[PDB]
């Protein structure tokens, strides 16, 4: 499988 | 040191990014906590 990595919530902008 | 099966992860554009779990597969942006208290 092929992924971005992934951050829980996310940046805040 | 840290847990065994892991990685610490860096950066896309502004510089930010932390650690990333080997042999779960998961990513995060935080250590795995690691400090006892009452255990």
């Amino acid at each position: 499988k092929v992924s971005v990595v992934r951050t829980p919530p996310k940046s805040p902008s | 040191k840290l847990p065994p099966g892991w990685e610490k992860r860096m950066s896309r554009s502004s510089g930010r990014v932390y650690y990333f779990n080997h042999i779960t597969n998961a990513s995060q942006w935080e250590r795995p906590s690691g400090n006892s208290s009452s255990g």
